[PDB]
RNA sequence: GAGACUCAAAUAUAUUAAAUAGAUAUCUUCAGGAUUAUGGUGCUGAAGCUUAUGUAUAUGUAAGUGGAGCCGUACCUGUUGGUUUGUCCCAUUAUAAGGACACUAGCUUCUUAAAUGGACAAAUUGCGUCUAGCAAUAAUGAGAUUGAGCAAUAACAGGUCUGUGAUGCCCUUAGAUGUCCUGGGCUGCACGCGCGCUACAAUGAAAGUAUCAACGUGUAUUUCCUAGACCGAGAGGUCCGGGUAAACCGCUGAACCACUUUCAUGCUUGGGAUUGUGAACUGAAACUGUUCACGAUGAACUUGGAAUUCCCAGUAAGUGUGAGUCAUUAACUCGCAUUGAUUACGUCCCUGCCCUUUGUACACACC
């Protein structure tokens, strides 16, 4: 009763990053199916811990107006996907979700307006509520321009930096735009 | 720039523009280290934290 | 800008040579014929119908807007 | 008879203002007919009590 | 009847659910409405959880409840 | 009738009339376009009688029903005219005599056991074609 | 299917090898994308075919159409122009005449000289377009 | 903490423990149903209100 | 031979429709009229919104105004020949009989 | 003053409550299957298939014809009609009881409330200046069911005399500004601007297919809502209806999505401005236009300079319907309903704002 989340195992899922253990959880106490759910999942300032990343992993979709709205979508390209992240690394899709947040993680600082006046200087960490989420954040992004003027579509660009983030990334992906932005960070800090 | 950092005491912000939790965290290898750290976001009391800038936190007095 | 003005055709002087390239070829995606040379889309997808020869593919989406296929991994 | 025009079955003209025979500022078409601006004062008594 | 084509779905879930609960308390037995409601209430995926959470009456000066459009020159 | 979703049921029946000469063809069926919201006429006509099926649900369910309660509400995902869209009424014309291509009162009058149960007997044999 | 020519060319329009053949059609001008199953299937064109195919001795018989749209059960609401004015003629002119008929029921109304007339001088939306709001573009 | 205790949940309290401490108790499900007979609250949200904080301070 | 006569009541003030309840229909049950108790139907809400304001000129919203008016029916299956009592007592302002004859 | 009270779906039908809805139960009828058991039957010509003409082409029959099934039941799964004090009674044309039985041979879940109920808070928590220790946690309709409306004090040269037979003063009065007719014009356009919709297409444009709301809505002295057949590329036209309305429209069987396709990214089948043309139709009457049809015509524009709008949940936003002005004219307006995020769960920088000390030449208050 534990099997086939959409059509593959789902448990022996590893978050291989101190610090990020026990505040990531995919499937240890969440063996929810399918990443739609009903009403809401935000009540209090401590909440995207409590959801399953697999529902955030698909809630980022529905941007750009014409877009916002339909989770439906969101729920029928990433299952249409996962089997592009099953035949390439040939491995179970979710331990390369779960290795995607870790290079895909700005684990550095940002920049913070001054103790006396405006925006100069460096925050001097970024919090995990904060920071994979945002990692959520760099990759729904990168697939659309992939596919507004092109004519690809975009089930092979969420594959495209997917397979990337997991491993050792290549050159600036969806992935990027953010170790840009800490060798700026480190020049600010 | 590979030790991380738990937290155990929270304090307020300079927050407006950039809301960036000025917050006691200490290490584990470098626990006697309990050097009030700022982290950017929320961050509930009890979470162990990476971290690269291992140094200082640029402290202001509260 | 890129243009890739190619002929949408049967593809009769290539389909002999993609039916060589998709061993081992695995991933064989209607964007990456779109990607190859002498670009059909439609019947290029229906090219991969016409590699239904129960050989050389692993059909893995049937769908609207897109059919995914994988080749028939030894 | 002579020099009067407007066959007034089409339209607001001349199917206007039982309340004020004030033809630019009807409410009508409930049944009410009441020239809204001859409505504040005169909601009582014709029921309606605000409710939200 | 009414919900839609997402979340008429939604309302089987309580539907089975219950129906279980009322079979079990007055005519099988307790442990059967016992062994059935801890499986559930695990994370329970809302199938207890009926949130009250409804459509909101709308305001002036926006085409939504809760929105309002703006810049009259500010 | 109550088995699997007529996706290709429904592909299914209108060939089979179509197979036993009741076809009964339109006139303009190369000229019409279903509505005065569209801008392409339709691949073919085996499409357009689909609709038996509906009232094997909508005699069932909704009432007998005419021809202006039917296509008014049927057929609407429509982009009307441009600034901004609306709903409209599908402009049903020569498939309110689409009766004659089948030969207080009823519509099809032959759909009750005799000519659904084949139907019925069709999706009975494809559920013996799907059980493979 | 087809590899010798793969560029169709008709009177006064030439046809690429790319578009499909209903709308391969609606890329000559005076036609348009609802004759693409209309015109098509009156000249017993298949719409399936491609840029390539839809050989020489088809295309002819379009042009049967084009010349002679009347004999071919093509109603006048579904012609390109129809009670012409002056001569009364229903037709699709497609690329040939309506290039030059366009002004031809204008340059009456140069000497008819009537609302719609003038207006053709400095450039005006013929219809109720309110042209003081933009009154340019 | 966020919701206070108003003048007329409070300055009406001092006198309803002080005439009837007798025969009342900390229990507030019962207390709630005490305040129809020696008072006539108009809604019994305020019941809701008058009954809960004076429930609240019998151990203080 | 026997009547079903079938009656219709409604007012705007629900507490004179809950009025008749307490002293119309225990009148008549008490020789089997056969009320089948109150039927009461939803009401007829109406919302009527128009500028507030003469010469609205400012923040420039709007009024709202609600009506509520409700029904309780009462029907009967007994014959003309008793029913004629209980249109004249008991009456109320602004309640609504309504008994078909022909 | 704020609170408090007013409204709105969650809340035991636990109590009476149905021309809403019906749950059901079974009567049934609309019956497939062999899911069932088969009785007659099964290679003997069954099923199926044609011709002839009567009857007004179907059916009848034979021949034609063909080689396994036929026909009937019950179980399964389905229309329909009533199951109101059920059945059979009766008065009655037929309801009720009267006569008995299940002694309930359909009851009130549901929609409707008219009500009390309803986080109704000793809610556990190293008690903070004993006083109001966040803690989520206890419930398990319920961790506010929960949003508006109502809003003072002194006021401002805010808004309006064109809402008014509220109205001062001034203007006019057979040669009127008044008033009714004929007209035009407010819509006129090298230009500035704001409010919104249409897109800038691959999360799509197309086709179908699956198959989902709700506030409402609707004709008596004026022609509304409409169904049903009928005609028409359509637009619309004709005929018989319903509905003064939980009753008919209608159970309104809404859009976007969802499902196979068609497109190959090419200002492109994306995007529909422009402009001809007839075809409509409303109104006595249409011409920068009454709107709508068909088949033509395919511009501008591929994310928008400095700028700057709103907003923390069923919300934003997409995507619709109704209502309002109406003879016809919605792209706005008032709510309805569906689909359903990121992120905030703060701060006092910046434009803000609220009264405590505070200097002042501050005054008609830094304009």
């Amino acid at each position: 009763e534990i099997k086939l989340f959409g059509r593959w195992s789902c448990d022996d899922v590893t978050v291989n990053d101190i610090s990020l253990q026990d505040y990531i959880s995919v499937k240890e106490k969440f063996a929810r199916y399918l990443p739609h759910s009903a009403g809401r999942y935000a009540a209090k300032r401590f909440r995207k811990a409590q959801c399953p990343i697999v529902e955030r992993l698909t809630c980022s979709l529905m941007m750009k107006g014409r877009n916002n709205g339909k989770k439906l979508m969101a729920c029928r390209i990433v299952k249409h996907s996962f089997e592009i992240i099953h035949l390439l690394t040939g491995e179970n899709p979710l331990q390369i979700l779960v290795s995607a947040i870790i290079n895909s993680g700005p684990r550095e600082d940002s920049t913070r307006i001054g103790r006396a006046g405006t925006v100069r200087r460096q925050a001097v960490d970024v919090s995990p509520l904060r920071r994979v989420n945002q990692a959520i954040w760099l990759l729904c992004t990168g697939a659309r321009e992939a596919a507004f003027r092109n004519i690809k579509t975009i089930a092979e660009c969420l594959a495209d930096e997917l397979i990337n983030a997991a491993k050792g990334s290549s050159n600036s992906y969806a992935i990027k735009k953010k170790d840009e932005l800490e060798r700026v960070a480190k020049s600010n800090r | 720039p590979v030790v991380w950092a738990r937290v155990m005491k929270v304090l307020g912000r300079t927050g407006s523009q950039g809301q960036c939790t000025q917050v006691k965290v200490e290490f584990l290898g470098e626990q006697n280290r309990q050097i009030i750290r700022n982290v950017k976001g929320p961050v509930r009391e009890g979470d162990i934290l990476t971290l690269l800038e291992s140094e200082r936190e640029a402290r202001r007095l509260r | 800008r890129d243009k890739l003005n190619n002929q949408v055709l049967f593809d009769k002087a290539t389909y002999e040579k993609l039916y060589k390239e998709v061993p081992a070829y695995k991933l064989i995606t209607p964007s990456v014929v779109s990607e190859r040379l002498k670009i059909r889309g439609s019947l290029a997808k229906r090219a991969l119908i016409e590699l239904r020869e129960k050989g050389l593919i692993k059909q893995v989406v049937q769908h609207h807007s897109q059919v995914i296929y994988t080749r028939a991994t030894k | 008879t002579l020099w009067y025009s407007h066959p007034r079955k089409y339209g607001q003209g001349s199917r206007c203002c039982r309340a004020c025979s004030n033809r630019h500022g009807l409410i009508r078409k409930y049944g009410l007919n009441i020239c809204r601006q001859c409505f504040r004062e005169y909601a009582n008594d014709i029921g309606f009590k605000k409710l939200d | 009847s009414g919900g839609g084509h997402v979340a008429q779905i939604y309302a089987i879930r309580q539907a089975i659910s219950k129906a279980l609960v009322a079979f079990y308390q007055k005519y099988v037995d307790e442990a059967s409405k016992k062994e059935i409601k801890d499986i559930l209430v695990q994370y329970d995926r809302t199938l207890l959880v009926g949130d009250p959470r409804r459509c909101e009456p709308k305001k002036f000066g926006g085409p939504g409840a809760r929105a309002r459009y703006q810049k009259s020159y500010r | 009738v109550k088995d699997i979703d007529q996706h290709a049921v429904t592909k299914a029946v209108a060939v089979f009339l179509k197979k036993t000469g009741k076809l009964k063809v339109p006139d303009q069926m190369d000229i019409v376009k279903t509505a005065k919201f569209k801008e392409l006429a339709p691949y073919d006509p085996d499409w357009f009688y689909v609709r038996c099926a509906s009232i094997l649900r909508h005699l069932y369910h909704r009432s007998p029903a005419g021809v202006g309660s039917i296509t008014k509400i049927y057929g609407g995902r429509k982009r009307n005219g441009v600034h901004p869209s609306h709903f409209c009424r599908a402009a049903d014309g020569a498939a309110r005599k689409a009766l004659q291509a089948l030969e207080g009162r009823k519509l099809s009058s032959i759909g009750q056991r005799d000519l659904d149960r084949i139907a019925n007997q069709i999706v009975f044999k494809q559920r013996d074609a799907a059980k493979q | 299917p087809e590899k010798f020519q793969h560029i169709l060319r008709i009177m006064n329009t030439n046809i690429d090898g790319k578009r499909k053949v209903g709308i391969a059609m609606t890329a000559i001008k005076g036609v348009g994308r609802r004759y693409s199953n209309i015109v098509l299937k009156k000249a017993d064109v298949d719409l399936t075919k491609r840029a390539g195919e839809c050989t020489e001795e088809e295309v002819d018989k379009v042009v049967t159409i084009i010349s002679n749209p009347l004999q071919y059960k093509v109603p006048n609401w579904f012609l390109n122009r129809q009670k012409d004015i002056i001569d009364g003629k229903y037709w699709q002119l497609t690329s040939s005449n309506l290039d030059s008929k366009l002004r031809d029921d204008l340059e009456r109304l140069k000497k008819i000289r009537s609302h719609r007339g003038l207006r053709h001088y400095w450039g005006l939306r013929v219809r109720g377009q309110h042209t003081k709001t933009t009154g340019r573009r | 903490m966020g919701r206070v205790r108003t003048k007329t949940v409070k300055k009406a309290a001092k006198v309803i423990i002080e005439k009837y401490y007798t025969r009342l108790t900390l229990d507030f499900h019962t207390n709630k149903r005490i305040c129809e007979e020696v008072a006539i609250i108009p809604t019994k949200p305020l019941r809701n209100k008058i009954a809960g904080y004076v429930t609240h301070l019998m151990g203080r | 031979s026997v009547h079903r006569i079938r009656i219709t009541l409604t007012s705007r003030n629900v507490r004179s429709l809950e009025n008749v309840c307490r002293d119309l229909i225990n009148g008549a049950k008490n020789q089997n009229l056969r009320v089948k108790g109150p039927v009461r139907m939803p009401t007829k809400t109406l919302r009527i919104t128009t500028r507030k304001t003469p010469c609205g000129e400012g923040s420039k919203t709007w009024d709202r105004f609600q009506m509520r008016i409700h029904k309780r029916i009462i029907d009967l299956h007994s014959p003309s020949e008793i029913v004629k009592k209980i249109t004249s007592i008991n009456i109320e302002p602004g309640v609504e009989v309504e008994v078909t004859i022909a």
